[PDB]
């Protein structure tokens, strides 16, 4: 959608910091982030 | 933690008469000024 | 002759230029005054602009602002010092001509715009007090008063000690020599600013840095001769990087939303529970968001609890906007948030606000916007009305409670005007949860269309 | 000022003894 | 991957309409704007 140069900031980790260590949240991401390169449409639907 | 409240205060010789309400209040225990502790008893389903 | 012609409609129309636009100097407009005022020829124009000034000044409607007017003068004085240099020699020789015509109207005129002058350092010191030495020459005391009033300020500020000598000589006349009656409160007046300090008469236009204007303070006495060249005034034929981060991630909605739900979870009471939200004293745009937050802290517990309903009345009975707040997030909970709500949720919204629509801190017409309909009506809607009706029964008693719903003039719930489907439904609604005496002024009128 | 109102003393009590006005009181 | 921050910088398709050779220009806009990045930082956020 955008139509200019731009920086946004998000936050990858949405709430998980309150109950997980850092150390968790990445090895969360990471495979979540690995399962959607190696087969992106049924890993979408494992969230959903 | 049930005493990091403020404690209702008020004048005493009125409040021997007639209950006169809550107009003061004086400090519980002691804490950091932005820095509160919960209490049980916001915890329990009263009995009524 | 074309260029004959010419020079006189350019020479009119730089008339009818500056003129339009002494006439609408005004605070807050003296930028966009001064920025038409230099596209117009100034230098040509320049006895065309003082003549405009001087007499725009005299007219007596104006007084009020004087203080308007020297400001673009000053802005002129920086921008050239020539233009200022000519149009502080009129007004010395119009105070010279009518003090000696005695015109008090008139030089008192002058009196206020010459003042302002010395405050916008166009002209000097030397030829203020001058003046003030004619002027307490003889009598003259109800012009040299009103100068004194405006002028005392800086001028104390620069020339404290020839200044002082004017208030010695001044103070003489009160207290030794018999004058008249209602001059004299004037003269003791100017006595008892000088204890106040002068905080009533030094408010006006400096609009201009004390280097960005540059400072030409000219040294005019009123003893002088100052050449009179009203000859401009008349026709004559010239031959001549922040970098925009956009914020996704809400941190700030995350941690105001901490602070408060914490506020709420260590307090005993509701009473104690409402002065530390007073206590934190939130902006106003943020109050809505805080009533969004009691609200849904309030449908996590398992019931309603006396906690939230005393502690929202402590905030409406302490100031209006948080009356505000409320009126707003009533609508919000049943237009928007019903479709989300569990019937469980819905008990202990209906309960709260039925117990405060019964007590009064919401209006009966609060309940307005429901509207009773086959086809505009949740089904979490309904259980909505249900659970806040009754709340009102338990509270007011049946009988009380009819009193209310016929003061209001609320026709989605009780329609007595037609579209008799509706009519059929609504007393469909209220036997239902078990007012039917509500009912009976709706049963007549259906069994009339019938 | 003290206005009859506040501890005698903040020393068997476990407290500062700090008192404020309440803001949620009306009057 | 401490916090969780996510500096999404956008790219639009602007800059790359007038120059050639792109696959190894792209890597000199990243280090423009990472760079860009870290000077706006104050020096407490500035990462090691």
């Amino acid at each position: 959608k955008a139509t200019e140069p731009q920086m946004v900031l998000f936050n990858i980790y949405d709430d998980w910091l309150d109950r997980i260590s850092s150390y968790t949240a990445f090895s969360r991401l990471t495979l979540l982030l690995r399962a959607l390169k190696t087969n992106e449409e049924s890993a979408k639907m494992i969230l959903l | 933690s049930a005493s990091h409240i403020l404690i209702p205060a008020s004048d005493l010789s009125w409040s021997k008469q007639t209950d006169t309400g809550i107009t003061h209040f004086r400090a519980g225990m002691t804490h950091e000024d932005e820095k509160l502790i919960p209490t049980i008893f916001r915890y329990i389903t009263t009995w009524e | 002759d074309e260029d004959i012609k010419f020079q006189r409609e350019n020479w009119e129309m730089i008339r009818s230029h500056v003129s339009p636009i002494i006439s609408n100097l005004t605070m807050d407009n003296l930028q966009e005054s001064h920025r038409d005022l230099f596209q117009v020829n100034i230098l040509i124009g320049r006895n065309i602009i003082c003549k405009n000034v001087v007499d725009f000044t005299l007219n007596k409607q104006n007084g009020r602002l004087i203080p308007a007017l020297s400001a673009l003068i000053a802005l002129l004085n920086s921008d050239i010092p020539d233009i200022g240099e000519t149009l502080a020699k009129e007004l010395m020789l119009m105070f010279v001509q009518q003090f000696n015509r005695k015109d008090y109207v008139s030089c008192g005129n002058i009196l206020q715009c010459l003042s302002i002058l010395f405050l916008y350092d166009v002209i000097h010191e030397i030829v203020i007090l001058q003046i003030l030495l004619l002027l307490l020459e003889k009598n003259s005391l109800r012009l040299v008063i009103a100068v004194m009033k405006i002028c005392g300020w800086k001028l104390a500020l620069v020339s404290k000690k020839t200044h002082d000598m004017i208030w010695e000589k001044l103070r003489y006349i009160l207290q030794t020599q018999e004058l008249s009656s209602t001059l004299r409160e004037s003269l003791e007046t100017l006595f008892e600013i000088r204890q106040k300090d002068y905080k009533s008469g030094s408010q006006g236009l400096f609009i201009l840095d004390p280097t960005s204007y540059t400072v030409h303070t000219h040294s005019y006495i009123v003893s002088d001769e100052d050449e009179a060249n009203k000859e401009l005034g008349n026709f004559e034929k010239c031959e001549n990087s922040q970098l925009q981060i956009y914020d996704m991630t809400s941190t700030n909605d995350v941690e105001f939303k901490k602070k408060i739900y914490l506020v709420l979870k260590s307090s005993l009471s509701g009473d104690e529970a409402a002065h530390k939200l007073l206590k934190l004293k939130i902006a106003n745009n943020l109050k809505k968001s805080v009533v969004d937050i009691i609200i849904k802290s309030s449908l996590q517990e398992s019931t309603f609890s006396k906690f939230y309903s005393i502690l929202s009345e402590r905030m409406i009975t302490f100031h209006r906007s948080w009356q505000t707040a409320y009126n707003e997030t009533f609508e919000q909970n049943y237009t928007q948030d019903i479709e989300d709500y569990e019937t469980d949720q819905l008990r202990i919204l209906g309960k709260f606000w039925g117990h405060l629509i019964s007590y009064e801190f919401l209006p009966m017409d609060c309940l307005k916007i429901i509207k009773l309909t086959e086809e505009e009506s949740c089904p979490q809607g309904r259980i909505f009305i249900k659970f806040l009706f009754q709340e009102l029964v338990n509270e007011l008693g049946l009988d009380e409670l009819q009193l209310r719903l016929n003061s209001s003039k609320l026709d989605g719930m009780f329609p007595l005007e037609g579209d008799a489907e509706h009519i059929r439904y609504s007393i469909n609604f209220f036997t239902a949860i078990g007012l039917g005496l509500l009912t009976e002024d709706m049963r007549s009128r259906l069994t009339i269309i019938q | 000022s003290y206005n009859g109102i506040g501890l005698k003393s903040a020393k068997g009590s476990s407290t500062s003894g700090h008192v404020q006005r309440s803001l949620a009181s009306n009057n | 991957p401490k916090t969780g921050h996510l500096f999404l910088k956008i790219i639009h398709t602007s800059v790359w309409a007038g120059q050639k050779r792109l696959s190894q220009l792209a890597k000199w806009k990243t280090a423009e704007e990472v760079s860009a990045l870290v000077r706006s930082l104050p020096k407490e956020e500035q990462p090691k």
